């Protein structure tokens, strides 16, 4: 049963083995063809393994703990793959020995625990109070981007939404409640953060339209305003002027008391769910509320559904008669401002007791090359920012603490007796594929420059001058998924086909 | 090029692999089948790598490795080559890392260095305190290398062999042990309780009839016992390829003129010339081989005479007495010759109940005699079993992180290839050599420094002083010289060639 | 000790293979007479042996089947002696046959 | 056709690709076994292509190539054919292109012309100038020792490698005329300096503790019949019926043999050296007159006894001429090693001399007797020839350099192949830089850096990797070698490229 | 008979593993690929592995009757199964006995063990503090082999306490198991409500 | 199929080798031209580059 | 390691059937098919039958000098050393 495992190792380290390489900036990319014809290439790590459509169920769990890195800490998707596969190298030796992958799997629980508290002496402690280390660590870390220049304006941006939307001492920092609205015209200069909400559409194309409203109460409903459509089949045959009007007066009656129910209930602004199955609203009932003075904004998108639903503080409305002004949200201020043909809403003021840190910022730009990288460009912004809120402090990164790890490890392992010393003191080893993977990628000597290292480890500290900071928690959520996700590999001491 | 420096490395450790197990008080035998026909069993590597015959090149290296050992020391025969496979496989990963050959040759020369002085000091002396105190660890010395063979149900009674016969062949000022001034001779048949030791020659002889007196007579207080060696019997002349009486009385007043008593010759005797001698008090011995009579010179400093006109008083052999001993119900009855004073030269007398047991007690008793030469030579000693590869690791391990160089790696791999040595004797002893590994490393750390051995052969802990277990210091320096040195060879050889046999 | 006490136990079952050959040479049950004599000796009055005749368990002190101390000393010396050498030998190695 | 040509491309890289690790003091060893089933391991490159007996015509031509180098020089063996199969490699790409093989090997002849010319000025005549006459040859020795495990006793060792050669007429050197004997054990600091020769002491016959071994002017007398009283393989038969007459025939056998015997002591001769084995019989007469008696003598060690005192060889012991006899200042055994050697010192006639070597192994004195040869060869070509080069990367980096500009002056494919041939010339300094564990890409670039300041002399450090001038690391190299290795490896070149079609007739 | 005890040993061979709190879990893939789940109910993985012996399908239906009773230990009911059928090849072939009688045996093998648990069970009527305890190292025993091993230092007193607030029929009708997304698993609290 | 290391280096200059061999000889206003033969069995003949390599079918993805 | 207990084990199942007086002869049959014998004897089974394997000469021999200390149990010897093996 142990050729199942070893061939588990071999299968997963071939796919580390060329994932290794592309680390870094100047890592070498992978060229990927899909069945379909269509030819993609690029170094991120996440996308190689997601377009790889890859069969063997082992290599699919790299997929989550990638998918895992980036929801957590944000960075280093292609360095926590090469940690896992080096923990499989390094127990290929150990297998020879005799020794049972499960105590294999154990003495990585020791290890990755010690690691945290190591890393954690090394490190230095920050605060968030302080804003000038927060904007220099945001600037430089996207010169990964096309736009340097523009990078400068950026992080003081991304810095003072986090501290805005967070306390003193916070864990938990959800990125996903800032959305980015992207849309085409204006430039990358102008860029303003708006608290309560930005949509995806405009509002009314039509005459008779406000499209600004003051103190404004928003609330999502998932009805839809149509003439009636029974399950049934029916025929309507109209030989007549006056059979046509007054099917329309019998139709102009439903379309009426709908919004008689709505203006009782002093809706400023509503919102109805995008249904392609059958018509949102009847043009007839446009003009209805046009008098009304009641802004409408059709065409959303199912996936802003749960978002309006949580930060407005709202709740959604199935059926007109669970209807209730109490269920409705509130805004000081609802305009439409148009810069290029924009026509983009904004809702700030939100004032409500069950608000909470959503903030909504729109990027604006040219091209379509513009808005996209931008929206990438921001998005790891704010996940090295989180980064310091969960955890406070950061080290240097370029493989440093790797090795300096392993020289602490190996030192202290040496006081141990009987078994203690000769396996985990095989962690260590394992750490300096991290530090020789960049040196290859930027064409440096593999062993000239890690014996280099190790030099300056004893005298000198981690450390700057650089401006290169790596985050403490990318670091951390390194070691701790790679030694759960090497422990699921080596307990699976076999695969059978079940059906 | 590639499949040169993998290919090396595979065919060495194959070859190597071999002794692995047999490494030990507890190592494994093996059966090797002569081109004769016989087969025989040795755990000794000396006789392994001489039967097998190999066409590899890179194994020769290792046969000739310990054949320049054998008589140095002979101990370290299966442990040098392992000691040597070991640097070879932290080796190999250097050469895939990109790191040179020439660094990692360069690399384990400034290792070894580094590693002697270590041991320097913490070497101890007995010699330096008592001569009694000397005799005491010396006793006990060679019951160690005879616990892996059958002598180690009598090793209380052939631990005093060893000793008293190094004694008598060195001096107190010159303090010279070689292994050419000791005999080692066996037959087979008997039993191993029946062996002694005595200083003389054996001629395994009857004296061709019983009338002749067991025992030579002072001839009134005569100096010794005057024998003759010549290389031509004594009998009437023979031509080799296809006037008795007068002959027999011009032999016998060569004798009587001479001196001489005991008439030692090549070849046997007339039975009608035994007759006369009776009367006359000249015992004969005859059906000596020709080997034998250069043995005999050098211990009773004799000389070779080699016609019956030669004779002289100079040229004869002067001994204490020549007696026969019966041993046990043995149809044998051998003779032996005493001294009773300093001589050149000893002979062990060693016996057993099958051929290889005599082969097997010879061969463990001279394995022995070899330390002996060691620890007079050697004053400082050192207790080698479990010790030194456990001891020399941490000092390497240590001392390689201040380098700051290519030397760091190969100082690094240098200490964990020391480790397969008390690694290999673990899995000889029945023990996980995982755990036994640091066992020996972390009571010498929290404690005190101090020499604690491998399990193999048993105590209530892991503790080589109560033990008794001691190893030469210049032993211990030789055997990770030529391992070091062997392995700086091996990458030396960056291509092979090898032709046909016309 | 731990990796002693399989060891030992299995010289005991080695000692029982000898009736159980000698049951089968002469044509009895191996299993039936083997396994019901261990159990009379187990606690006392040890007498009774395999018979090789009725097919019974009876007295051998009566049937007059005794053996000689000295040799079935050497039966298990000498045997236990010679399979301990087979077992040490890991390697063998034949040169040249001329 | 062009198959041939090519086919020749890649036998010269075979033989060239194995030379490549025996490049330097420091580069590794080749491991040959010849067809006598004797273990062979040598990095001179003449010793190497000897035992391989190629039947490749064109691979034969680089061994070839290597026994002229080693008749006019002898050193540079290896080099001549790295340097001669590299313009194979060259040359490889410009085959394809339609450039004929002539145009060429006709732009070496022109480059190498201009190259010797360029030899002659850098090679500086310098003998009593800022160095004196013992420090000279000391200096020399001290480099080909560097980088070895020698370093440390080195300091001994110098005094005795520069006597050897100031031992012998200083107008014909010879490297055979310096003996070397192994001597197994011992320490390598108390080695000692020989003025005679000495040999193994194969003698196993009993008959010890005579013939002492304190002389002080004994006479050597060779000796050719057997004088011990059985022989080899003969005997004489005779049939007799009388008791007396069977010890007659066995003192009429003696009789024959003690006559030859006897006349030894007729000359008076104490030493006794014979290539046969010597029984008991003579060796216990020779013992009352102190006559001393070594058999089983190799016949290479009985040549340098002649060339020492003066002696000859006679078959029987009759004619024997009185001048024929050689006597020696002293004659002392010694015991060092486990094993009596014997060894003449004060031989004012002596033309050669030996050199004991002492060490913890055989195969360790073996690295350091070669390692020696490469020494005695610089100091022996120092008083030989006063014109000498800076090597060692030094004099290989300029050849290449000054080709790179005469080549902007001369039109047509021959500035492409000059350039070529410059480019060929850094084939020497890279195995150097690579056999020496020293990385071959960051030294390539950093030398051409100071080597484009104007300075010629500046070389590789074979201690520490490093770019600097040889001048101080004390490596010379004469200037007979370099003119001839361009002169060897062109010719041998020349030839290789010139074979269109291989023609081969089995019979 | 070769075929039902090989095909037994085979069976017992895969969940050999999940058994004891440092086994290992076993892997299983569809045709689809998709299904795959990395989990150690030994119930789970007997049910989904389609088997072609029938002397296999009867230690199915008996694991079911086992985990209705308790839902433990049903993987060392197999092992123990399997164990008794891989001794008895050497019974039946080279130790010549009547398959019959190794059915008898284990009926006076069975009375054996389990007179030996009862002279072995010891319970303390009085101080209920101390009987509380065994419950707590009863409910640790049971959550070994899951991930909640990891705050079953935890998961012991929400167990023992759920338990004592019973006080009735055994029926596991009160307790109901509600699970909510979010928080760590350690958030766990015991609520009558 | 997946291909690493060396291996794809060498294919990746093989592949490029071919394509570039087309519009080697268009070179310079002394440079000649080519037909390109589709499926259909008609073809054409230009003596721009750039038309050239429009028409060219490249199968390898690296060139 | 499979030589050794299969060769030993092919050494003790020739002389298996001969002990004990119930015990079994066994045949033997050289070239020439008029030399046959019929005897239970292991000295005389064991010394006339070759074999390839080296280490089950080692029995055989340590048989030999077993068979002229007693002379009797000689089959009883061979069994029992077996045995040990196979149990191994």
């Amino acid at each position: 049963p142990q050729e199942v495992r070893k061939a588990n190792i071999i299968a997963a380290r071939s796919v580390a083995d060329a994932i290794r390489t592309s680390l870094g900036p100047k890592g070498m990319d992978k060229m990927i063809k899909t069945s379909r014809g269509e030819i993609i290439i690029s170094n991120d790590g996440h996308t190689i393994l997601k377009q790889m459509a890859i069969l063997h169920p082992v290599a699919r769990m790299l997929v989550e703990v990638s998918a895992a890195q980036d929801s957590e800490a944000g960075d280093g998707t292609t360095s926590v793959v090469i940690l896992t596969g080096a923990l499989l190298g390094a127990a290929e030796r150990l297998l020879n020995k005799g020794i049972h992958p499960t105590i294999i799997a154990d003495s990585f629980q020791s290890a990755a625990k010690r690691s945290v508290d190591i890393l954690l002496e090394m490190c230095h402690k920050v605060s968030l109070s302080d804003r000038e280390q927060l904007v220099r660590a945001a600037s430089t870390s996207l010169s990964s981007k096309i736009v340097s220049q523009y990078s400068s304006f950026l992080a003081p941006l991304a810095v003072d939404s986090v501290l805005k939307i967070s306390d003193e001492n916070s864990k938990n920092v959800d990125l996903n409640d800032i959305r980015l609205v992207k849309k085409v015209g204006g430039t990358i200069d102008d860029t303003e953060m708006i608290d309560g909400v930005v949509l995806t559409q405009t509002a009314i194309k039509s005459a008779g339209g406000p499209t600004r409203k003051e103190k404004a109460k928003i609330g999502l409903i998932q009805f839809q305003i149509s003439p009636p459509k029974p399950d049934t089949e029916n025929n309507i045959i109209v030989n007549d002027y006056r059979q046509m009007d007054k099917i329309l007066k019998e139709e102009r009656a439903y379309l009426l008391n709908i919004c008689k129910k709505i203006k009782k209930a002093k809706c400023n602004v509503l919102l109805i769910q995008k249904s392609i199955l059958r018509d949102a609203v009847n043009d007839l009932a446009l003009h209805f509320l046009s008098k009304l003075n009641i802004m409408v904004v059709k065409d959303i998108e199912r996936e802003e559904i749960e978002f309006l639903s949580k930060g407005l503080g709202c709740k959604p409305i199935a059926d007109i008669e669970l209807f209730t002004e109490d269920r409705l949200g509130s805004a000081d201020l609802v305009e439409e401002i148009d810069s290029d043909g924009s026509k983009i809403v904004r809702v700030t003021g939100i004032r409500n007791n069950n608000a909470r840190p959503t903030v909504s910022v729109v990027i604006r730009g040219a091209n379509n090359m513009i808005i996209d990288e931008t929206e990438r460009s921001l998005h790891d912004a704010l996940c090295v920012i989180r980064c310091l809120v969960k955890e406070r402090g950061l080290i240097a990164g370029g493989g440093a603490p790797e090795i300096e790890i392993s020289r602490r490890l190996s030192k202290e392992a040496r006081s141990m007796e009987g078994v203690q010393a000769f396996i985990w003191q095989e962690f260590a080893s394992a750490l300096e594929v991290i530090p020789t993977t960049l040196a290859e990628n930027a064409g440096l000597n593999s062993i000239k420059v890690v014996t280099e290292l190790r030099s300056k480890h004893e005298n000198g500290e981690l450390n700057y001058e650089e401006h290169i900071l790596q985050p403490v928690l990318v670091s951390t959520s390194a070691i701790t998924l790679a030694s759960e996700c090497v422990k699921s590999i080596l307990r699976i001491d076999d695969i059978a086909f079940s059906r | 090029g590639l499949e040169a420096k993998k290919s090396h490395i595979l065919a060495a450790r194959s070859v190597a692999s071999i002794i692995k197990t047999s490494l030990g008080p507890r190592g494994l035998d093996k059966i090797l089948i002569s081109p004769d026909g016989e087969i025989t069993i040795t755990n000794d590597g000396a006789t392994i790598l001489s039967q097998m015959e190999l066409d590899n090149e890179i194994a020769k290296l290792l046969v000739q490795l310990s054949k320049s050992q054998d008589d140095e020391i002979g101990d370290g025969t299966t442990g040098v080559v392992v000691l040597a496979s070991a640097l070879l496989d932290q080796a190999l990963e250097l050469i895939q890392k990109g790191i040179h050959p020439i660094k990692i040759a360069n690399g384990f020369d400034e290792a070894a260095k580094l590693a002697i002085s270590k041991l320097e000091e913490t070497c101890d002396d007995i010699s330096a305190s008592n001569d009694e105190l000397f005799r005491d660890f010396l006793l006990r010395a060679a019951k160690t290398s005879l616990g892996s063979k059958i002598v180690s149900k009598d090793h209380d009674r052939f631990a005093e062999m060893a000793v008293e016969a190094v004694i008598n062949v060195m001096d107190k000022d010159r303090k010279d042990v070689d292994f050419d001034l000791i005999k080692m001779q066996g037959r087979v048949g008997g039993s191993i309780s029946d062996s002694k030791l005595i200083n003389g020659v054996i001629l395994d002889k009857d004296f061709s009839h019983p009338q002749m007196p067991k025992c030579v007579l002072p001839k009134e207080g005569s100096d010794g016992v005057k024998l003759a060696i010549l290389t031509c019997p004594f009998e009437p002349p023979k031509p080799k390829t296809k006037y008795e009486q007068d002959k027999f009385k011009e032999m016998i007043d060569d004798v009587k003129k001479a001196g001489a008593d005991v008439v030692i010759c090549q070849w046997g005797f007339d039975d009608e010339a035994n007759h006369l001698l009776l009367q006359n008090d000249l015992p004969a011995v005859r059906w000596v081989g020709g080997q034998e009579l250069e043995h005999i010179a050098i211990s009773t400093n004799g000389r070779i005479v080699p016609r019956f006109q030669d004779l002289s008083k100079d040229k004869l052999g002067t001994c204490s007495r020549i007696y026969e001993q019966e041993f046990g119900t043995t149809k044998d009855r051998m003779l032996i010759i005493e001294q009773s004073k300093e001589t050149k030269t000893v002979t062990c007398f060693v016996r057993g109940s099958n051929k290889m047991i005599v082969d097997e007690a010879e061969r463990a008793l001279h394995d022995s005699l070899c330390v002996v030469r060691n620890l007079v030579k050697d004053s400082r000693v050192v207790y080698g079993g479990g010790a030194a590869e456990v001891t020399m690791s941490l000092a390497v391990s240590e001392e390689a992180d201040k380098q700051r160089g290519i030397d760091q790696y190969a100082f690094r791999g240098f200490a964990q290839a020391l480790d397969t040595i008390p690694m290999t004797l673990a899995e000889n002893s029945g023990l996980d050599p995982i755990g036994t590994l640091s066992t020996l490393k972390s009571k010498q750390l929290k404690e005190k420094i101090s020499n604690i051995g491998v399990d193999c052969l048993g105590y209530g802990s892991n503790d080589m002083k109560e033990l008794f277990v001691v190893d030469p210091f210049i032993g211990k320096k030789q055997q990770i010289l030529l391992a070091t040195q062997l392995c700086r060879m091996i990458l030396k050889i960056d291509n092979v060639i090898i032709s046909g046999k016309d | 000790d731990g990796k002693k006490s399989l060891a030992v136990e299995a010289f005991a079952r080695a000692l029982r293979q000898l009736p159980t050959i000698l049951a089968d040479n002469a044509g009895f049950d191996s299993s039936e007479l083997v396994s019901k004599l261990r159990s009379s000796i187990y606690n006392g009055i040890s007498t009774s042996g395999l018979d090789l005749n009725n097919g019974t368990i009876a007295d051998m002190r009566q049937l007059g089947i005794v053996e000689s101390y000295k040799l079935k000393r050497a039966v298990v010396s000498s045997a236990s002696e010679a399979a301990e050498v087979l077992l040490r030998v890991d390697n063998i190695i034949r040169a040249r046959p001329r | 056709g062009k198959g041939q040509i090519i086919s020749n491309i890649n036998a010269c890289v075979a033989v060239q690709e194995a030379l490549k690790p025996t490049l330097g003091p420091l580069g590794s060893d080749i491991l040959i076994v010849t067809s006598n089933q004797k273990t062979t391991i040598s990095n001179d490159g003449a010793t190497i292509l000897k035992l391989l007996d190629v039947v490749h015509p064109a691979a034969k031509t680089l061994v070839d190539i290597s026994r002229a180098q080693d008749a006019e020089v002898g050193d540079g063996t290896t080099s001549v054919t790295i340097l001669a199969g590299e313009l194979m490699k060259e040359a490889k790409p410009f085959l394809e292109e339609g450039i004929s093989s002539h145009l060429i090997m006709k732009g070496y002849r022109k480059a190498v012309s201009l190259a010797v010319e360029k030899i002659n000025e850098l090679a500086v005549d310098i003998t009593s100038e800022k160095s004196s006459g013992r420090e000279l040859l000391e200096r020399c020795a001290r480099t080909a020792m560097s980088s070895k495990l020698i370093h440390n006793n080195a300091d001994f060792f110098v005094k005795m490698c520069v006597d050897a050669v100031l031992s012998l007429d200083r107008n014909d050197l010879d490297d055979k005329l310096i003996g070397i004997k192994k001597i197994p054990g011992g320490a390598m600091e108390e080695s000692l300096f020989i003025n005679g020769v000495a040999f193994k002491k194969t003698f196993s016959y009993a008959g010890f503790e005579q013939q002492p071994k304190k002389f002080n002017n004994p006479k050597i007398l060779s000796l050719n019949v057997e004088l011990e009283l059985k022989a080899e393989k003969d005997n004489a038969e005779v049939r007799v019926e009388h008791v007396e007459d069977y010890q007659a025939i066995v003192d009429a056998e003696w009789q024959l043999i003690f006559e030859k015997l006897r006349q030894v002591e007729e000359t008076g001769a104490n030493i006794v050296l014979s290539k046969l084995p010597i029984g008991d019989l003579a060796t216990q007469f020779f013992a009352d007159r102190n006559i001393f008696c070594a058999g089983r003598v190799s016949a290479d060690d009985m040549n340098r006894v002649i060339q020492a005192v003066g002696g000859s060889i006679q078959s029987t012991t009759s004619d024997i001429k009185p001048e024929h006899l050689g006597t020696c200042a002293l004659f002392e055994e010694m015991q060092i090693g486990s094993e009596r050697y014997n060894l003449f010192q004060g031989c004012p006639q002596a033309k050669t001399c030996t050199l004991l070597l002492r060490g913890g192994a055989e195969q360790v004195i073996a690295e350091v007797e070669r390692s020696l040869h490469d020494a005695i060869m610089i100091v022996k070509r120092a008083l030989q020839n006063k014109l000498i080069v800076a090597g060692g990367g030094a004099t290989e980096m300029e050849v290449s350099k000054c080709l790179r500009d005469y080549s902007k002056t001369i039109a047509g494919k021959q500035q492409m192949i000059i350039n070529a041939f410059a480019k060929a010339l850094e084939v020497i300094p890279r195995q150097l830089c690579e056999n020496a564990g020293f990385d071959a890409i960051e030294i390539l670039n950093k030398l051409r850096l100071a080597h484009s300041k104007g300075e010629k002399w500046y070389g590789v450090v074979f201690e520490t990797e490093n770019i600097g001038d040889n001048f101080a690391k004390f490596v010379w190299e004469p200037a007979l070698v370099k003119i001839n290795a361009l002169n060897s490896a062109t010719e041998a070149t020349n030839l290789i490229l010139s074979v269109d079609e291989t023609i081969t007739n089995k019979g | 008979r070769l075929s039902a005890f090989v095909g037994a040993i085979a069976v017992g061979d895969l969940v050999k593993s999940t058994l004891g709190p440092k086994g290992m879990d076993k892997l299983l893939q569809s045709a689809s690929s998709n299904t795959c789940m990395v989990t150690n109910d030994g119930a789970t993985i007997l049910k989904s592995i389609p088997l072609d012996n029938p002397a296999a399908k009867v230690l199915v239906n008996i694991s079911k009757v086992q985990d209705d009773e308790v839902g433990d230990g049903t993987t060392s009911v197999t092992v123990l199964s399997a164990e008794l059928l891989r001794e008895a090849e050497k019974l039946i072939d080279q130790s010549k006995i009547h398959p019959q009688t190794i059915i008898e045996g284990y009926r006076l093998a069975s009375a054996a063990a389990l007179d030996a648990l009862t002279k072995a069970a010891v319970d303390n009527s009085h101080d209920k503090t101390m009987f509380r305890e065994d419950l707590i190292h009863i409910a640790k025993t049971t959550l070994s082999s899951k991930i909640l091993s990891q705050d079953k230092d935890h998961f012991a007193e929400l167990a023992t306490n759920a338990i004592l607030r019973l006080k009735g029929s055994t029926n596991l009708e009160h307790i109901q198991i509600i699970k909510i997304l979010g928080g760590k698993l350690s958030d766990s609290f015991l609520d009558e409500g | 199929e997946k291909i690493s290391g060396d291996d794809i280096r060498n294919q990746n200059v093989l592949a490029t080798m071919a394509v570039a061999n087309v519009v080697k000889s268009s070179l310079g206003p002394v440079g000649l031209d080519k037909m390109l033969v589709d499926d259909i069995g008609d073809f054409t003949v230009t003596n721009d580059g750039a038309t050239i390599l429009s028409l060219l079918d490249v199968q390898h993805p690296a060139g």
